[PDB]
């Protein structure tokens, strides 16, 4: 007992190969996988501001916009209001403050 | 009353608690760091080995 | 108190009585209180028996 020889298998089929369906034309639409929790490592909220102990708030931060991305923000809406002080040209010595 | 419970071999006035863990892992104690994570195999139960 | 974590229980795992005398003859040296016994205890004349 104990006197055997192994033999290694493998799974070997289109996925495990890879590519996972190798579309080399594209302009094919395809479904999207499911929710899939253990990636969600994003930052933990034990809130639950319902009270369900079976629901745990998971939240992704790190998703702060930069100065450009308000300023296009603000841009890209009409009619906006935009209070600053130290501009360039006008307002460079910034006696009032309130412009808008 | 309903104060006596079948525990796997004795009688125990709780009934079997489970806590399920925020990662999907299951274990008797809120605290991870104790527990024993639960395991299930080829006889059910839920048993802890 | 952590919200991460969820109490889930296995209910339906009611005692029966066969079980709890089972249980009560396991261990040696228990109290057993009971009334309106057969043969003795037939007319419940009196009740804390043990």
């Amino acid at each position: 007992d104990g006197q055997t020889i192994t033999i290694d298998l493998k799974k070997i089929d289109s996925d495990t190969l890879g590519l996972n369906g190798f579309n080399v034309n594209g302009k094919g639409e395809t479904a999207n996988t499911a929710a899939t929790l253990k990636d969600m490592s994003g930052f933990t909220a034990a809130a639950a501001p319902g009270g369900t102990v079976g629901v745990t708030q998971y939240t992704d931060k790190s998703a702060v916009a930069s100065s450009v991305d308000i300023l296009n923000a603000v841009a890209g809406a009409d009619g906006n209001k935009v209070t600053t002080s130290a501009d360039v040209g006008f307002g460079t010595p910034a006696a009032a403050v309130t412009y808008t | 009353a309903d104060t006596a419970y079948m525990s796997n071999g004795v009688l125990s006035d709780t009934p079997p608690t489970y806590y399920a863990q925020a990662d999907g892992s299951i274990t008797t104690t809120e605290d991870a760091a104790a527990g024993k994570l639960v395991y299930k195999g080829s006889d059910g139960k839920l048993t802890t080995d």
